């Protein structure tokens, strides 16, 4: 994936 | 602003008086209602003469305990001819006592 | 074996079947018998006959005295609210109406009304009807603020302690500070008479309030105050509440070493006195899952929430705010756990259940939606990316955008423009606009999130780290800005390794992006050494896959009360 | 400016005339042949309304008149459970 | 803030003391009992209210407050949404009372019938026709046990209402029997020299024969009903006869008289009843039917939504009267937003129609067929307008099973050779056209056309519509342009004869012929039909400047006798 | 579209 998990 | 129920025998005068106003104005407001001079009448907060000099706030008629929802009663006698009479304040009525559903029967 | 039924349970069925002709006489029964008739009415499915007798306050007061069979009473009450009858509001209004009449009455009648109000408000707060438990507790306070005597200050400060719990849970944070100020005024009135009430519960409720408004600096101070105020004579529920709120305040300031001890002791106390099938044990389980999710122990956090939700679906019923909070907490944990796997089937099912309950029981302009919605608005995003279609992707991203806008509007209306929750919503919107290919809007939202969060939290805070990680992912993969992405990736990596060590899960999502960056710009030595770093990270990640269940990790009597508290207090120096 | 709301028992609840016209039925009773100013106060007979409920009615008159167009939050009128049914029929009959 | 009245405060105090004064409320005046029960509804105590309303002694006194009946319809319905079957319990209680008092004099029987008539009228106004039919059957038995003049009048007035509750319940086979009983009682009435007016009964029979798609007999009994309208009829009777007369005129292709009939009906309903009355909503629903069938679809959505918003207010959710408003608004939104492709509001209404009808009626009920048909039409157009072939197959299969269920229901109830089963045949043909099954599509369209031309003459609107559908199947799919051209010419001729050059359905035939000739040649024909289509578009844009239809109804345009007399003079 | 509306 590109970005981290949604906060 | 204090609300009262000036009951004598079976009448119940529903009057409103200022908190700072004295008992003499409370006796004089009956002049326009029952047309009897304030000299020949005295008030009664549960067997307590209410003299002209002392104010309504001094004799326990605070606006918290005599709100319009449940005004505080005050007795009255009209001296008859020369000697005052006892408080003959008759109770209103007994509402139909609804039975308690939790009472064992 | 076919054991014949007890004459009690056989006569209960005969009484229920003859319910109509013997309804008045049932109210004149012992409390243990009378509750069992109503529980049999619920079991037989005759909710309307049961609900017509739970609406009366005095009849419901006797079934509230059966403290043993309260887990059944909660389930009956939740069945009644799902039935259609609004017993929670009817009982609250009945208590307030019958309470305003005996304001001027004697001390015994007012004491009885106060006790009935405490038991009813405690039930309605335990069941989750905070808007209805507030009216009961408001009427109890109105009784307490009549005579300025000794015990009335104690009962009024207890009322104000219970008003924070039914206002923090109802998201009435504006009235929470006023209630705390009133309670502190009454504690000062007590102190003027040479008597000090125990302030642990009030300070724990205020810590919950300040954590809810994202005031972690003040929340940590007030939980320190609450833990200093814990004595040996406190009830188990009060010390459990204080311990779990102090754990939630410690984990959000990233004092994980103290938060783990506090929450493990809270879970142990909840499992001892209350059991494994109690609402308070489930609350401690939710806070334990919050801890585990914040400390990169997500696989155990999912199982902890799954254990927490299963208690709330058994004690309570269907459309309940406690079941809804368990669903929205489990939906987010399953989301973060299955983020790499992509199996957002249970996470979406749990997030949809949470919204399907909160919308039914709360107004559309309520703050508790802003959590549930955004959780769905995360999962709906990741399903949109995983879906190969463009039509379904566009529809899901538009739905997630609507949900994120609604949640951001709710958070702005409740807290303000400069809150941490608003920063979280801005970061989520930035991620979504990155997914929606609106790169300029994503950059603006991420910059707004950084500006809001940097001043509120620390300069090198964990939330700032993950948000600069999101912004670096946007700059690297999408906006092809190859220097700002580098510096933000380095910041995120540094904060992650400073806080969680080398086992932080976001480290891989930073390293892969940074390797892609360097492959885009060159410096193959950097690419080689970061491949080595990623291999080492994978090694430490597979080594730390012990994932032993945290339910038994709290063990049996590892320490005791006023030892975890004492350790937490002494560690503050 | 005073009217004498005589109940069934005989209690003479002397309330201000401005308060009594809150109820439509008392306003109707004080119109027509009933507005004849006998004595100074108009004696209104309520042979079907007892005293324990007419007192609550007069209290409601002095409550609504005082608390009309109130800026602050208004408290509910205290109606006891034993009086509630008899004061329900008296509130309908008096149209107050 | 203002102080709440002593009446409402006392009601709040009595309700709060409900357990201690539950039986003492039943001794209150009938205008206080309903206010107490409405407070029980408002407070959320639906269980206590449901327990009280399930007793006929309590509910009869509630029904005597006709001022706040709109408040009762939303309480009762809430109880029926609460899960308590108040309607069936009340019908059973009335049947038990009638069976108990069958052996009595004619004094208490007349009292029970009058209580029976108000209860049956409430149960049929709320939409519980299967539960109102039992009450009216008991009333009819009471009126049948004796054969005096007043009992004959009551038996006729009860077979009028029994016919109405057997029309909205889709029991069209018992409607003929009920009308025969009413006709027998009326003949026995006229034998003794006393004549009962036949407007309401003939209007109900008109609705029966229209719902069976017997439009010729429906119009005949329409004329017979309007021949029996006097100046002394109740406004409800005149309104019902006007509505059913307008519907019969519409389906007889006589829009010139249907317009005045239905506009006068809407005016009468809005005048006597009000803008928030169930009968006004029924008039709006039939007015939307009129507007939808006269190529005025854009206003019809504004009428059905007006009709539905009245029915959601007085009744609430999970009601057949709301369900009919939904399934009619869903079809009108489907027709209006057809070329636009925005079947979002249309499907949302059709979902609620099935979601309500499935809850309150059995799976084998005809009213579920019409709600399934509309949602199957909407699902088909959502299917062909999407891009996912998986969706294009799943939605098409859902529409297929919905259409087959609706066809089975219509075939079981009406028969093989009715108009309403031919409509399902035509819809199935359109569905098979969309679903790339053409051999069955041609058969379905052939069956629909043959049934609708055997019954509805040769140049009707419905047969023209099915001819246009079959012609689009031949043109765009089978490339049999020789037949498709002939069918397009037939459809264009019928549409021009019925709706004129401003017909909005002529675009699908003009473009069809344009593509037909582009496929085969005759570019002079392409040019001529292209300029004809341009002229049609210009005329449609000129005519598109429409107004609100409620304003078109206006206030006091006509008089009651004038409209009936004009209709009768115009045959 | 290719054909008229449904009936
Ligand atoms: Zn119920």
């Amino acid at each position: 994936q590109k970005r981290a998990s949604g906060q | 602003d204090v609300f009262l129920m000036i009951r004598r025998h079976k009448t119940t005068i529903f009057t409103d008086a200022k908190e700072s106003s004295t008992v003499f104005e409370l006796k004089r407001i009956v002049e326009g209602i029952l047309k009897r001079p304030p000299d020949e009448q005295r008030l009664y907060k549960d067997d307590q003469l209410l003299d002209d000099g002392k104010t309504l706030g001094e004799c326990g008629f605070t606006s918290q305990t005599a709100r319009p929802q449940a005004p505080a009663t005050v007795g009255l006698a009209f001296r008859a001819d020369d000697t005052f009479e006892a408080l003959c304040i008759e109770p209103f009525s007994s509402p139909p006592e609804l039975p308690d559903v939790m009472k064992p029967q | 074996e076919w054991i014949p039924e007890t004459l009690y349970n056989t006569a209960i069925s005969a009484v229920v079947d003859n319910y109509i002709r013997s309804r008045r006489d049932i109210r004149s029964l012992p409390e243990n018998i009378q509750f069992d008739v109503y529980y049999k009415l619920y079991q037989q499915g005759r909710l309307c006959q049961l609900g017509s007798e739970f609406c009366e306050l005095e009849v419901f007061a006797k079934v509230l005295r059966a403290l043993d069979k309260r887990h059944l009473l909660h389930h009956c009450f939740q069945a009644l609210m799902d039935h259609g009858v609004k017993v929670a509001s009817v009982l609250a209004y009945s208590f307030s109406r019958r309470c305003s009449y005996i304001a001027e009455s004697d001390a015994a009648v007012k004491e009885k009304a106060i006790q009935v109000g405490f038991v009813l408000g405690g039930f309605l707060s335990d069941a989750g009807w905070y808007s209805d438990a507030e009216k009961v507790f408001l009427s109890c306070l109105q009784l307490c603020t009549l005579h300025d005597e000794m015990l009335h200050w104690f009962r009024a400060v207890e009322c104000c302690v219970r008003l924070l719990h039914v206002r923090n849970g109802n998201c009435k944070y504006h009235l929470g500070e006023e209630t705390f100020k009133l309670a502190q005024t009454y504690m000062d009135k007590l102190s003027k008479h040479g008597q000090q009430a125990n302030k642990a519960a009030l300070y724990g409720e205020l810590c919950a309030l300040l954590f809810a408004k994202s005031h972690y600096d003040e929340a940590y101070k007030w939980c320190i105050e609450a833990m200093k105020e814990i004595t040996a004579g406190l009830p188990v529920k009060v010390v459990v509440d204080v311990l779990r709120q102090a754990s939630k305040a410690c984990v959000v300031k990233r004092e994980f070493k103290k938060a783990e001890q506090l929450i493990k002791h809270a879970v142990y106390l909840a499992r001892d006195h209350f059991g494994s099938k109690h609402p308070k044990y489930s609350d401690t389980l939710l806070d334990y899952g919050f801890y585990l999710l914040n400390v990169d122990n997500i696989c155990q956090s999912v199982a902890i929430y799954q254990a927490a939700l299963d208690i709330r679906q058994s004690v309570f019923g269907g459309k309940n705010i406690h079941v809804a909070t368990a669903h929205e907490d489990l939906a987010y944990s399953s989301y973060v756990h299955q983020y790499s796997s992509g199996k957002f089937d249970n996470a979406l099912f749990h997030a949809e259940r949470a919204i399907g309950i909160i919308t039914h029981i709360l107004p559309e302009d309520h703050l508790l939606l802003a959590s549930s919605k955004r959780v769905k608005a995360l999962i709906l995003e990741e399903i949109a990316i995983d879906c190969h279609n463009k039509e379904t992707e566009q529809r899901l991203l538009q739905e997630a955008h609507d949900l994120h806008l609604s949640s951001l509007q709710l958070a702005k209306k409740a807290f303000g423009e400069f809150n941490v929750q608003t920063a979280k919503h801005y970061g989520n919107l930035g991620r979504l606009y990155q997914s929606m290919r609106k790169f300029k809007e994503a950059e603006e939202m991420h910059i707004k999130a950084i500006q809001i969060k940097e001043q509120l939290l620390g300069q090198e805070d964990y939330e700032v780290a993950l948000s600069v990680g999101h912004l670096a992912s946007l700059y690297n993969y999408d906006m092809n800005q190859y220097e700002n992405a580098e510096k933000l990736y380095l910041r995120s990596i540094a904060i992650g390794k400073k806080l969680f060590g080398e086992g932080y899960s976001g480290l891989e999502y930073d390293y892969r992006g940074l390797i892609k960056l360097y492959n885009s710009i060159g410096n193959y030595e950097k690419v080689f050494e970061y491949h080595n770093v990623l291999s080492n990270w994978n090694r430490l990640r597979d080594r730390q896959y012990s994932v032993t269940d945290a339910l038994e990790d709290v063990s049996t009597s590892p320490q005791s009360t006023e030892e975890v508290v004492q350790s937490f207090l002494i560690s503050q120096n | 400016m005073y009217v004498k709301l005589i109940s069934s028992d005989g209690h003479e609840f002397i309330v201000k005339r401005e308060h009594a016209l809150t109820s439509g039925t008392i306003k109707a009773m004080l119109s027509g042949p009933g507005q004849f100013a006998e004595n100074e106060t108009n004696e209104v007979n309520f042979r079907e309304i007892p005293s324990h409920v007419l007192s609550k009615v007069c209290m409601y008159f002095t409550y609504k008149v005082r608390y009309t167009n109130s800026s602050t939050e208004i408290p509910e009128f205290p109606i006891a459970p034993e009086i509630a049914l008899e004061l329900l029929m008296a509130a309908n009959f008096l149209d107050c």
